[PDB]
RNA sequence: UGUGGACCCGCCCCUUGGGGUGUGUCCAAAGGGCUUUGCCCGCUUCCGGAUGGGCCCGCGUCCCAUCAGCUAGUUGGUGGGGUAAUGGCCCACCAAGGCGACGACGGGUAGCCGGUCUGAGAGGAUGGCCGGCCACAGGGGCACUGAGACACGGGCCCCACUCCUACGGGAGGCAGCAGUUAGGAAUCUUCCGCAAUGGGCGCAAGCCUGACGGAGCGACGCCGCUUGGAGGAAGAAGCCCUUCGGGGUGUAAACUCCUGAACCCGGGACGAAACCCCCGACGAGGGGACUGACGGUACCGGGGUAAUAGCGCCGGCCAACUCCGUGCCAGCAGCCGCGGUAAUACGGAGGGCGCGAGCGUUACCCGGAUUCACUGGGCGUAAAGGGCGUGUAGGCGGCCUGGGGCGUCCCAUGUGAAAGACCACGGCUCAACCGUGGGGGAGCGUGGGAUACGCUCAGGCUAGACGGUGGGAGAGGGUGGUGGAAUUCCCGGAGUAGCGGUGAAAUGCGCAGAUACCGGGAGGAACGCCGAUGGCGAAGGCAGCCACCUGGUCCACCCGUGACGCUGAGGCGCGAAAGCGUGGGGAGCAAACCGGAUUAGAUACCCGGGUAGUCCACGCCCUAAACGAUGCGCGCUAGGUCUCUGGGUCUCCUGGGGGCCGAAGCUAACGCGUUAAGCGCGCCGCCUGGGGAGUACGGCCGCAAGGCUGAAACUCAAAGGAAUUGACGGGGGCCCGCACAAGCGGUGGAGCAUGU
RNA sequence: GCGGUGAAUACGUUCCCGGGCCUUGUACACACCGCCCGUCACGCCAUGGGAGCGGGCUCUACCCGAAGUCGCCGGGAGCCUACGGGCAGGCGCCGAGGGUAGGGCCCGUGACUGGGGCGAAGUCGUAACAAGGUAGCUGUACCGGAAGGUGCGGCUGGAUCACUUUCU
RNA sequence: AUAA
RNA sequence: CAUACC
């Protein structure tokens, strides 16, 4: 079965832009959809949209990615350079909000899951709370 | 292995056995020679290399090895061994202080004088 | 006497034995001193405070599972005893409980903590000075006295040891300060003082403190300080090297002047102002007196001498090279390694590098070691995927909504002693050392809040999973049956001199007629072609044909259930071959064995025989290169091509399975690449350098053979994987050469010449 | 060095010796005159099994049992008394420790004995690495001075294929 | 035979 | 090259 949902879908991405496609479908959950609307929001995609395939409800992810390169091989520079998991199952990760980290000193973000919802880390910080770290993206 | 495995069994910290039981951990311990012998070296080395077999206040019986170039032990001379490794006698692990007990410091020795254990050389 | 308290019974409040209240009963005392009618110190009962304790609880606290079962006061009940007090703390009676894989029971090791060392941190190691708690006082028990002891310098008894002994009997207890002795690599004075601080008793004066404050020994550690400072040759002597010119030690020395550690003389402490005494009141307050172990020390002033330098190193790692001696010796060596007659690696010398009242060595801890990896590792071939399944516990778990608020997060608050650690300002001339202040702090307690995610409860869903209906391919498994080819043997026929076998042979078979050939028969075993580029199975493995019994699977329909899922320590089953037990069988083949060859030998390869075995049934054994050397599940990420098997609009589309090539990507490389070794998540299993060793031991299993589990001493600096360039092969392919072959003349014999 | 006279034979590349190129395997690199294996001999070392001796700890049953608390008695059977009672003494439970029987574990010692690991130049062969000259390895079974051989089955981590031919 |  | 044995 599918064990984590969440790293399905973000890996769902991680394999799509490595092959550079211009969008690609995880299954949905307001949860997933609460990530993306971060992504979407800190520049990381181009957005999403709930399509509907077979009859079941995907969410479309709308990816994106630099401009062409120069010399040997044009392929475009990432925008998700990198993006994984932290918190798992069987290994839950929780933090203080004095325990958020600095994630590429700031360059790249933190989602969260805090009892004030889901949440960048300089949102959560500049906002007081603390939740399960769900991933780092950068 | 899975965190639950990690969780279940954990990692196993490491024993590290000693190189030279000289018992009591003890920097030194004093013995009897209870023989003076010559043995031969291996690989690729060949001379004739002076050792003790010791029986210690440690109650172990330890073949410790007598270096400089003269020696005066006796097969009943009270000695001091020490620990370190002679490279080329397999079985010889420790050494035997030069200029404690019985045995001698080597004489006319002029540099690495405090290894072989030999007074300052008097003048003006 | 009864302020008041204690006890029984009743009543109120409270909620565990807390606080009232009524009757009844029970329970008090001690005197001493004077500045002698009032003070000082005592005594008695009760309530409260302070301080110190007892007991109980949550959580945390090393290693071995080669210690898996443990327990009879054991687990709970009732009633007692006991205590300051709860309690199987102890006792009687009653119930039959209690604990354990979240590691009981047993074994091993250990005082625990604040802290200490190390580390970027997470972690690792440690518990020595100091402070807190615990335990012990020759070993084992025990109580007495007390507010407190089961009592280190108190009591009793038993034990072991030393001592006295008039033979019956007694006496001891440094793990208090010193000190002796023993063991050991190794650890101090039988010092001074109660002046300070603290303690005990005393109204006080005082007394007692080996607590303590000081001195003493030891470079054992830290910190501070000296062995001098400025000039001084184009550069003495000696020693060193040399290209025979020189170059080095080197401004170093000598020597010129300048300060003046040591040492001498003089002054000389702080630490000490209280207790006591006087005025006031024996209060507040004021006045007075006494007191220094350290110590003639610290410190201040004058006088004043050029006045200890060692140890390690110099092949690379690793700062620093030249002669001589040695000759695989003598030696060095942390690792790699130096030495075999020209050694920057050994021993000396000159020079050089590094530290310096120290410098080296050995031992031990952390580090580097992401080398037990949580941070932060791996398992196709380097070590590592369990032989395969089924499944227990456990771990983990799709989408939507609501409740709760266990996890998680947040606010407030309590606790986190001092020392130490961090920072500042201070005191010793600095520092070491110490004083003052500030800051931080994991973790637990309480009160309030949040609800995304995890958890749980209640509903809902169909996309996971299972089911239904119709259809398919298959050496999947079990039982009975049956078919032809061959080998062997037996009978008959015909036929005669050999057959067989090898490099060559022999052993062997054959005139009792073999080999070849024909016909008939018995049997045991295995199934040619079809047939692999194939199929089936979880693995091991599975192939003549027929029938029955029976397992897995794939597709179409999108019919039903509604998260029923994944993985899986133990358990249970299965598991080629060989091997074992009991019967049966036995054609061919064939360990052992018996012969023939070969050979230097030939306990082998080759040849002729041949027993177990190979086959069956039943029961064991449980292994393997049990291999894709690749655990199971699910999701994602170009394509091409070949093939097996479904379905559909059937140039093709769409599933399942088997190959090859390759995108991205990965990999040490080789390789892998929708049948991952890519990108991810869940769970199990396993690895931690080589040898010792799959050994020993213990356990468990087996009739056995053995299997499973599985070490240590000791020992090495490697062992390894992939690839690269060579060389090589009694590997391939291509090709040369008087290389052979084809030729013609020689040498090897003779006599002599010449060389050895 | 010089001229005179002046041949034979070569089918062919299978063998013998060398050599070049390409390819394959490799455990070789002072490079096959390479590497390497096991028994055995000499020597040093740690160690398993072990009849029997010496010592420690613990458990079960039975018996003896100091001190001491607690319990019962405390009597014309001792002392005290206010007659209530106290004390002395006595018995008993428990009880340190001791002994008899059986069992479990831990250390020393040890006749005899099994293998191990190391140590330039002792011995026998030549198993492995090239198709290692009989592909190798492997589980198992028997056999042999030794490496090893053979059976049966498995693996490829085997070169791809025409009498034995050891060592450097 | 052994070491380079 | 320097060694070791028959
Ligand atoms: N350590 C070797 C072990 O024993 C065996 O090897 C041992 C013996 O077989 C071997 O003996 C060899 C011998 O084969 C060879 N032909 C001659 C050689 N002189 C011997 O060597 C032995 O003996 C001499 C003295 O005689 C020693 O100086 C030398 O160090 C030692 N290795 O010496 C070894 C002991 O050091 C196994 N083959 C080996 O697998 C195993 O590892
Ligand atoms: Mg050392
Ligand atoms: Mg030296
Ligand atoms: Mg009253
Ligand atoms: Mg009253
Ligand atoms: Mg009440
Ligand atoms: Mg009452
Ligand atoms: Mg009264
Ligand atoms: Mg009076
Ligand atoms: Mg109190
Ligand atoms: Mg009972
Ligand atoms: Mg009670
Ligand atoms: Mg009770
Ligand atoms: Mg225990
Ligand atoms: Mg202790
Ligand atoms: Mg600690
Ligand atoms: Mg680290
Ligand atoms: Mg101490
Ligand atoms: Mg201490
Ligand atoms: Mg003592
Ligand atoms: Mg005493
Ligand atoms: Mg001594
Ligand atoms: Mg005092
Ligand atoms: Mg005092
Ligand atoms: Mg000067
Ligand atoms: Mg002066
Ligand atoms: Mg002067
Ligand atoms: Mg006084
Ligand atoms: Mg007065
Ligand atoms: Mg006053
Ligand atoms: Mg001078
Ligand atoms: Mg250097
Ligand atoms: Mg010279
Ligand atoms: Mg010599
Ligand atoms: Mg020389
Ligand atoms: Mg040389
Ligand atoms: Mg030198
Ligand atoms: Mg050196
Ligand atoms: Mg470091
Ligand atoms: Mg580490
Ligand atoms: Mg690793
Ligand atoms: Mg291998
Ligand atoms: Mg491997
Ligand atoms: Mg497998
Ligand atoms: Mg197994
Ligand atoms: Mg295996
Ligand atoms: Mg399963
Ligand atoms: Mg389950
Ligand atoms: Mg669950
Ligand atoms: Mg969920
Ligand atoms: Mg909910
Ligand atoms: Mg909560
Ligand atoms: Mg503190
Ligand atoms: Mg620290
Ligand atoms: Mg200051
Ligand atoms: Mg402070
Ligand atoms: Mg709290
Ligand atoms: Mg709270
Ligand atoms: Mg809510
Ligand atoms: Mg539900
Ligand atoms: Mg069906
Ligand atoms: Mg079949
Ligand atoms: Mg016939
Ligand atoms: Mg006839
Ligand atoms: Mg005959
Ligand atoms: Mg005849
Ligand atoms: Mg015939
Ligand atoms: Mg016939
Ligand atoms: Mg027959
Ligand atoms: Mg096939
Ligand atoms: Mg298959
Ligand atoms: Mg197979
Ligand atoms: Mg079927
Ligand atoms: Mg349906
Ligand atoms: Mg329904
Ligand atoms: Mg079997
Ligand atoms: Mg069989
Ligand atoms: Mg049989
Ligand atoms: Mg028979
Ligand atoms: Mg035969
Ligand atoms: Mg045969
Ligand atoms: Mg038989
Ligand atoms: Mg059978
Ligand atoms: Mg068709
Ligand atoms: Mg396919
Ligand atoms: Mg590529
Ligand atoms: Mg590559
Ligand atoms: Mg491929
Ligand atoms: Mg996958
Ligand atoms: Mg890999
Ligand atoms: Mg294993
Ligand atoms: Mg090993
Ligand atoms: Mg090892
Ligand atoms: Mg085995
Ligand atoms: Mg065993
Ligand atoms: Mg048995
Ligand atoms: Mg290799
Ligand atoms: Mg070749
Ligand atoms: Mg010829
Ligand atoms: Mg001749
Ligand atoms: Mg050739
Ligand atoms: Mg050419
Ligand atoms: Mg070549
Ligand atoms: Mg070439
Ligand atoms: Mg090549
Ligand atoms: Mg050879
Ligand atoms: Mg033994
Ligand atoms: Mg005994
Ligand atoms: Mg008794
Ligand atoms: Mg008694
Ligand atoms: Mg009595
Ligand atoms: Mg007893
Ligand atoms: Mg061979
Ligand atoms: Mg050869
Ligand atoms: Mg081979
Ligand atoms: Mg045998
Ligand atoms: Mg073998
Ligand atoms: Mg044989
Ligand atoms: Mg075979």
């Amino acid at each position: 079965m599918l064990t984590d949902p969440i790293a399905d879908m973000l890996t769902r991405i991680r394999n799509a832009t490595r092959v550079y496609k211009e969008s690609t479908d995880v299954p949905a959950s307001r949860f997933k959809e609460e990530i993306l609307r971060i992504l979407a929001r800190e520049g990381f995609i181009k957005g999403y949209e709930r399509v509907d395939v077979d009859g079941k409800p995907y969410l479309r992810v709308y990816l994106k990615y630099g401009p062409r390169r120069q010399g040997p091989d044009p392929r475009p520079e990432q925008v998700i350079h990198h993006i994984r998991r932290i918190s798992k199952p069987g290994r839950r990760v929780y933090v203080g909000v004095k325990e958020i980290p600095r994630v590429r000193r700031g360059l790249g973000i933190a989602i969260l899951s805090t009892s004030k919802g889901v949440l960048t880390d300089r949102e959560a910080r500049k906002l007081g709370v603390g939740g399960e770290l769900i991933c780092e993206v950068w | 292995p899975t965190i639950n495995q990690l969780v279940r069994k954990g990692r196993e910290k490491v024993r590290k056995k000693s190189k030279v039981p000289a018992l009591k951990g003890a920097p030194f311990r004093r013995g009897v020679c209870t023989v003076v012998r010559t043995v031969t070296p291996k690989k690729p080395n060949s001379a004739l290399r002076k050792v003790a077999k010791v029986r210690l206040t440690s109650g172990y019986e330890v073949t410790a090895y007598i270096p400089g170039e003269g020696h005066n032990l006796q097969e009943h001379s009270v000695v001091l061994i020490r620990g370190g490794r002679v490279k080329d006698l397999p079985g010889v692990r420790y050494h035997i202080v030069r200029g404690v007990y019985d045995a001698a410091g080597v004489k006319d020795r002029k540099k690495s004088r405090s290894k072989y254990g030999t007074k300052k050389p008097k003048e003006a």
